[PDB]
Order: structure tokens, then C-alpha cells, then sequence
């Protein structure tokens, strides 16, 4: 997005910050090329001209203008995307009451009770419980006038930016790419689940290839189904964007939000004007206030649901901005925000696809970065989606998602303070499908120390999972 | 240059195989 | 051309029936698949269900009316190229005296004393020495009153149709495909040399890719000088056309004729007229006189260059029924009659041109036959023109003409009795191109037996030819 304004404020929000990451007797074995982000300026590691508060928001480095021809094809693309979409998933997108947004229904879970409440409570020392009775289902009058606003469409709010405690490279660390989340106020993601609730629920039940979203799957028994899927076709691509989230246009947004969340699909007419308040959007970083216009605020409701419906319609839009004749049957793809697998028969020319993506302002390189091209005949089995691989299980005939060792070295090496057995039986579930050696190799630091899982039971819980699923 | 004078204002590739 | 009447006459105009071109000693040595054509119906090595007097005439498919927008264009492209040529060669076109048109002048070569006159001499029994005095300039009574009778533009006359007795490729000679000459009235070669003579003479002095024409070039010294600029650009195209001469259009030779050849260049009036007696043509052949309408007749005074101007005008015309801006510097290129070398810096589409050729009712081809669609980025390296290769001679760096070896075999490998000792001289010439190890195979069955001069003679009169054309330039 583009920068429009900058300046000082005296309602600041956070005091001096320190990691809740600390490192294991894995750090010292395995030595990985990561380290917690940087969450102060004064923080050591970071390199000489390093401004944190500047290098956090330097994504935003302006918002794309969209030809007339190029804003045309795009509706064409959004509109042909929905359709699939709707076809699928159905038009039962009436919003959701107060208490079913608070509360959830069959496939969206309950709102958090005590997570941040955003902006202006944070300041008042408010937190969720005040605002709201998540047992009951209920609002109190702050959030019930807020609501009103927003029916009104006069509802106004800024954005609460975090810098996300978390591993990231070394060399993320030192530049000061610390990641960002920004918590909008809770009346605005109740309204939201309230205006797409139906929807999002119906996205995380249908989630596969069809509707090109894996958002709500299960790793574990879904890449069995991802990876027969995948297999079928002559040529599979993974794709990596450059801040995928930031460099969404103005223009792009607008337009998706319109052809998707249309009244004729079901939804309340504020379900397109709730999305349409992310385009333009303030935020607040301690004593600074910054207005953006364009790219998702990263961490609103259904953050992930958008970037996805957004991927999907990318790929449409540049595939037909180069080839005559391209339908949704051209190609398969599946989309977790800016992760990406697509697949084709076609021997379709993705390095030709990288001017079509920057008229969206969206940089595409190889997921693979052993080279800085893209090539034909890769198969499901050579690609990343979620950090996991698509290898064949020996023992079931079943795909599992295996990890990178280096992933799984790099996870083993920092938990937060008391949280060590508690991490370690949960990455046990993720580094179990890399093999027997494999698993015993990454666990044998903590040997003596905690209670590591064996391979065998592990393995036998996951054949269970997959045959029950 | 020369520019073809039957071409239309969408200049884009045949699908591949 | 289109056949719009065929009729049988008293007096038949007879045909040489049997070949003069007998086998050499070379001949038993190379086994050329080439022969002399059938110059008889009855010729044993014809194909079943070749009839020659048929085939002979098979090229006349009609005459393409061309549409109001396309002859708009044509006439333009004509006009752009006359600009062009009369720019370069100036406009002192004035007609050649009676005395300059037999004995010619710089840049154009003497009339024949003693080749075929043409109708109605060769039925009189009249040979050329017998109507004009080609030794002192003058014409005898029969052919001053046809001069008159042009002058007012009441002269008629019927070509004579030749067979062509000449070495083919012998797939050609077994389909029945012997060329013909038509022969004209030698008064009507006199007075189309008066008319565009001195054009002619000039064109000849001038060849060239600017004004796109080698009529009148030595290829052993402007090989260099047409390689060197062919040498530069991107892209360059051989192109074949099917029966060129056949299928020019009555549309296309009439607005040629009145676009090059108009009296504000300096033309006699009659310059037109007489270009124009060309177009609709009455041709004599045995007890037939076949009336055609279009085409040029193969072997008129100035064939090779009318055919050359067309050949250009073709191209441009092409170019602009395709592209919008295109101009006579979006491209280069030469013709010798259908023979054509064409280049540019841009990636033009030779492909599509096909169907814009077709417009004017001729046929284009690749020259090459690796493929039977046009591509880029061919080089003068990859190109034929004149049956010739450019090849850089390591000796020197100067491109040298290169001709095919299997050419060269068929060419020595048959010739008129009591001419292979002349015929060897010529050839060593053309030879002398391909090198010292094939010069010496391809006259080796005629050492002892004939003059064969040395490769090093030839090779250093060459060397001397591209040198002393380079030093005058300096």
C-alpha cells in the first residue's frame, strides 16, 4: 500500500518489549540460521542504519494503478472465480445473529474470550470481557453503539499493530524484519464474522482444489486428497511471492469485494462495505499513526479466506492477461494465503506470467530457489505447500506431509519459558512422517530430559487418522 | 516499426501442449 | 496469362524436335540425374500421361482481375518505386537512335546479327541479315515500314513459341516441364530498344540494391559488394514464385507500364504503347496461334527487367496489403527477374505474405526446402540467387559465387558438338568458386583430352577482378 500520512500521537500503546522465545539444548546440536525477530531498536543484533519502527512498515512501498483493460479483465476473473465459488459452496450467506458471531456454527469456532481487544479499549485498559459476555453471547452498550455505526456505514476504527513474536532467518533478524499483526477492535471482527460467518464456514468444510483454498484443512489426512489430486497432472508449480499481503491494490481489492460478496450471492449488503473498510486503513504503532491506503491488514477476521480468494483470482488473471483461451479448467490450484500450488496438462510458461503478476504490483519467483526460473515437469512430489512436502507413505499407499529437516531443527530450537514438553510431543506429530532415522535424530537432545514419543506410536495414531478420514 | 494492419488490441500466445 | 482462343492456321510454324546437347566423357563419370528436356511428344523417358504440347502450355491459368483497393494500392507502390529508380538513374530517357538500338551504346550490349528474326520473316525464309545491316546501324524497306506503322501505333505481330533445348533436372524432363521461348519480331525488339533503351543501358550501369536489381551485374566482382550489404541485416529471404512471368496480371504489367515509363521521366510517348503490345499476345506454335491475355512473354528485348521491376513493386506491395508504415527503407533487396533476395532488421512475417502474393496471382515459396514455410534469421550465407551461394574465399575475405556441384557435373556432362573445348573455358569460370580439390574432380575426366586451364589462373584473375573493382573505388 501506499503511505499517506505519518505522524506523532500521545495515546502510545506498548512499554519496553523482550522475546518470550528462548533457545533449547537443540540450538546448540543443530545451530540453526534463525532467531527470535528483533522486538526493540536497541535490540544488539540488528545492523548499523537499522530503524525498527521504519523497516516494519517499509512493504508498503506504494499502491498499484490498474489500467482500465487491466481493471476490466480482473472483474472478468473475480466474477469467474465467484461463480465456481458459489456454485460449490452454495448461497446460504444470510448474516449470522450476535450470539452465532460470538458463539460460532458448524465448521467457524467461537471468537476468543481474552485476546486483545483492539483500539480505542486497549488504551482504556479494557479488555474483551468487558465489552463482551462470551458465555452468555451478549454485548454490552459500547460494542451495541459501534454496531449500529457500522449498519449506518459511519463506523470508523483504527488498527492495533504487534510485531510477531517468532523465529525468522538471521538475516530477516538483523535487516529488522520483524512481522507485524495488526488487531482491529472486536466490534469490527464480530461484524465481519457476522456479514461473511456463513460463508467462511462453508469455505473451511469445502476446502480442497475445487475451490482452490486449503484454509481449515488437516495436513495430516488432507494430503492424501491434496496429493492424488496433484499427481494426475503433467506440470506442477509452486509459487513465492514478495509481501504477497501489502501489495494488494486498491484497485484489486475493490473489485473482489464486489463481485464476490454480492447480495445475489446471498450476503447482507454491509458484507462488501465491512471488507471494504481494510482498502484504506490507520495504524497505530506506539506514539506513530499511519495511514495506508491499499494491501490487507494483516491478522483482521478472515485475513487468510481473503488473500486466498485474491490468489485464486491472480493466477486467472494473469494466465488469460498472456494466453488466448484460458477457462478454470486450463489449470488446478490450491491456495493458503500466498502459498500456492498450481498444476496443468498445459506447459504453461510462468517466467512469461512475471510482468502479468507486477500490473497487480505482485513480485512471483520459485518456490524453489535453486534456481530464479521457472521450469516444466516438476511433479507434486517436488513441490512445498505449507512447509511440507508430498511424499508417499511405503507402509499405507497414503501422501504425508513431511517437513524439512532444517524446518524441524530450526522449530526444535527455541519454546517459550515452561512450554518444552508441550511443544516437543506437538512437533513430534509434524516430524514423524520424515521417517524413522530422521525422527530419531532430531529428538535425540532431549533424550533424558522430557518424554519424547516413539516413532511406532506416532506413526500408528497417524494410519488411524488418515483411514478414519 | 511495421505493425500488422488485421491484428487486434489482444496480442496473446496460443496455449502450448 | 489466360488462353482466351485457340485455332488451327494454314502455315505451321515448325519446332526443333531433336536435342543438340550430346553426352561429354564427363557424363559416364558423374551420372548427372539431369537430361535434355523432351523437345517431342513422342520423347520414350516422358512420364504416363505426359502430352508436352499440353504441359507446355499448362503455366496459363488465367489472368487475375485485380479489386479496386488492391490496383489503388499497386498503382502507388508502382509510383513509390519509379520515384526511386528515375531518382538514382536520372530522367535523360530519351529514345535511342535507329544506329544506337542495333549496335547499342554503354551499358547495353549490340542487337544479334543472325538469331531467330521471328514472324512473318522465319516463314519468307528471311534470316535478320537479310532485314537490318548490323554492322553499319541501319534497316532495310521491310522493317522502316514497320517502324512507321508503330510510330502510329497500327503495328500487330504473333510471337513465335520455341522450345527450349537445355539440361534439366530429370523429375522435370519425365513431367513433360520444357521451358519455351517466345520469339518477337526482331523490328519489335529494335523499337522497344529505341523506346526504354537508354533506361536499359542505365539500370544495367547502376544494379544494385538501391535500385534492387542485378540485371547487368558480374557476379565474380559485385558478389563482394552484394554480400558485404546483405551481410548487415537480420533477417534475409530466398523467395520462389511459381511460373513468374505466366502470371503476371493484364492489371499489374498495364499500371507498371504507365507508372515507370510516363513521358514526365523522359520517356518517348511510345514507350507505353510498346510495353503495352506485350500484354495481350498471339502466340504461333506448329498449325496453333493460342491468343493469351497477361503475362510476359518469356524472351522479350527487355524481359529480365520488366520481370526485375515487377519483382520489387511485389514486394512493396505485399509489405503495405500486411502493415501499415511500411516504406521503401523498412527492407532491402535485389531481383534478377523472379530470382529475389529480400532482407530487413525487422522480423517480417514472409508467411503471411502468402496470401497478398496470391492478389496478384502469383505463388510464393521458400527457395529453401528444410522447410515449406518462411522463418527468420536466415543469412546471404544460407540464400541461392543466380544459382549461386555466398561464400566468404578464406584467400581473400571477398564473398565468391558458389554453384552446386551436381550443377556443374550436369552442365559438363553434356554440350553442342565441336563446342567442349569453348564450353570447358566457360565453366572453369563458374568452377574455379568451388575450390581447388572440386575444380580438379570436376575437370578430371577431361584431362588429356582438352585445354583445362589451372585453378591457379582462374583463382588469381578472381583474386585481381574483386581487387581492381576495390582500388577504383578507393
Amino acid at each position: 500500500g501506499l503511505i499517506v500520512d505519518t505522524r506523532d500521537v500521545e495515546e502510545r500503546v506498548h512499554v519496553m518489549r523482550k522475546t518470550k522465545l528462548a533457545p533449547t539444548v537443540a540450538h546448540g546440536v543443530f545451530n540453526p540460521e534463525f532467531g527470535p525477530a528483533a522486538l526493540s531498536n536497541k535490540d544488539p543484533r540488528l545492523n548499523e542504519g537499522v530503524v525498527l519502527d521504519e523497516v516494519i512498515f517499509s512493504k508498503h512501498k506504494g499502491d498499484t494503478k490498474m489500467s482500465a483493460e487491466d481493471k476490466a479483465l480482473f472483474r472478468r476473473c473475480a466474477a469467474d472465480y465467484a461463480s465456481r465459488l458459489h456454485s460449490v459452496l452454495g448461497t446460504a450467506n444470510a448474516p449470522l445473529s450476535i450470539y452465532e458471531a460470538i458463539k460460532g456454527v458448524d465448521g467457524l469456532d467461537a471468537m476468543e474470550p481474552d485476546t486483545a481487544p483492539g483500539l480505542p479499549w486497549a488504551l482504556q485498559g479494557k479488555r474483551r470481557g468487558a465489552l463482551i459476555d462470551f458465555e452468555n453471547g451478549t454485548v454490552g452498550p459500547e460494542v451495541e453503539a459501534a454496531l449500529k455505526l457500522m449498519e449506518k456505514r459511519e463506523y470508523k476504527f483504527a488498527c492495533q499493530t504487534f510485531l510477531k513474536d517468532e523465529i525468522r532467518p538471521m538475516e530477516k533478524v538483523r535487516a529488522g524484519k520483524t512481522r507485524i499483526v495488526d488487531v482491529l477492535p472486536v466490534e469490527h471482527i464480530l461484524y465481519t464474522r457476522m456479514m461473511i460467518g456463513r460463508f467462511c464456514a462453508q469455505m473451511h468444510s469445502n476446502n480442497g482444489p475445487q475451490i482452490g483454498s486449503a484454509v481449515g484443512c488437516n495436513p495430516d489426512v488432507d494430503w492424501q486428497r491434496f496429493g492424488t489430486h496433484f499427481a494426475q497432472y503433467r506440470n506442477v508449480w509452486d509459487v513465492d511471492y514478495s509481501a504477497f499481503d501489502a501489495n494488494h491494490c486498491s484497485d484489486a481489492m475493490n473489485i473482489m469485494f464486489e463481485e464476490v460478496f454480492r447480495t445475489e450471492f446471498g450476503f447482507h449488503p454491509n458484507a462488501e462495505w465491512i471488507l471494504k473498510t481494510l482498502v484504506n486503513t490507520e495504524h497505530a504503532y506506539e506514539n506513530k499513526r499511519i495511514t495506508v491506503e491499499g494491501g490487507m491488514p494483516s491478522g483482521c477476521s478472515a485475513t487468510s479466506i481473503i488473500n486466498t480468494i485474491l490468489n485464486n483470482i491472480y493466477v486467472l488473471y494473469a494466465l488469460r492477461r498472456h494466453y488466448e483461451g484460458v477457462e478454470l479448467d486450463t489449470y488446478t490450484m490450491i491456495s493458503y494465503g500466498d502459498d500456492i500450488v498450481v498444476a496443468s496438462d498445459y506447459d504453461l510458461d510462468f517466467e512469461a506470467l512475471k510482468p502479468h503478476f507486477k500490473s497487480l504490483g505482485q513480485t512471483i519467483t520459485p518456490a524453489d530457489k535453486s534456481d530464479k526460473g521457472f521450469v516444466l515437469g516438476h511433479s507434486i512430489t517436488d513441490v512445498t505447500f505449507l512447509k511440507r512436502h508430498f511424499h508417499m507413505d511405503y507402509g499405507t499407499g497414503f501422501y504425508k506431509p513431511v517437513m524439512a529437516s532444517k524446518t524441524l531443527e530450526a522449530i526444535l530450537s527455541f519454546a517459550r519459558r515452561g512450554t518444552i514438553q508441550e511443544k516437543l510431543i506437538s512437533v513430534a506429530g509434524l516430524a514423524v512422517h520424515s521417517g524413522p532415522d530422521e525422527y530419531r535424530r532430531l529428538f535425540e537432545p532431549f533424550q533424558g530430559l522430557f518424554e519424547i514419543p516413539s516413532y511406532r506410536s506416532l506413526y500408528l495414531r497417524w494410519v488411524n487418522a488418515v483411514c478414519g478420514d | 516499426g511495421p505493425l500488422e494492419r488485421q491484428r487486434p488490441l489482444k496480442v496473446r500466445a496460443k496455449l502450448p501442449r
